[PDB]
């Protein structure tokens, strides 16, 4: 797992700092605004990451604790195959497609569930067609 | 089932829609 030094070769710390200044109150940043900044930096935190940092430092992070959080958000082991296999689990006809409604159920049920409108919006933004090529979808979100 | 990979999908979706 990325340390802060390595994080700072991957992202511009000038951005890291400016995004912190945008959201900080009292010299600290809330987990939710830290996750927002992580995403602006092209990182993808889950609730596992949020809860890990919260367990160490509480709801509001100093600048350095925010840097530690970002290092946890890097996820270098992410690959498209694992994402595809998750969806393919529900593709028992082995068609390569799931409908927007099927995709919605898969995304709003278990895990860090999206809201119905979040899942709907992400799916409509991806494709105007109802059949989603989930391999194409996974390749898109990973970039 | 396959919960950790589900978390990554949802994570990247939230990243994309930020």
């Amino acid at each position: 797992v990325a340390d802060i030094q390595q994080l700072e070769e991957k992202v511009d710390e000038s951005d890291v700092r400016i995004y912190f200044n945008e959201k900080s109150s009292g010299g600290k940043i809330s987990i939710d605004n830290a996750s927002y900044n992580a995403r602006k930096l092209g990182l993808a935190p889950s609730s596992i990451d949020e809860k890990k940092i919260k367990e160490l430092y509480g709801d509001n992070l100093t600048y350095e604790q925010y840097l530690e959080y970002l290092s946890i958000c890097v996820h270098d082991k992410d690959n498209v195959e694992e994402l595809i296999k998750m969806f393919a689990h529900f593709d028992n006809n082995c068609t390569g497609y799931l409908t927007k409604s099927q995709m919605k159920n898969i995304l709003t049920t278990w895990g860090d569930a999206l809201t119905d409108q979040e899942a709907i919006d992400a799916l409509n933004a991806f494709s105007s067609e109802d059949n989603i090529d989930y391999k194409l979808f996974c390749e898109d979100i990973l970039q | 089932k396959n919960i950790p990979s589900l978390l990554r999908v949802q994570a990247h979706i939230r990243k994309k829609m930020v």
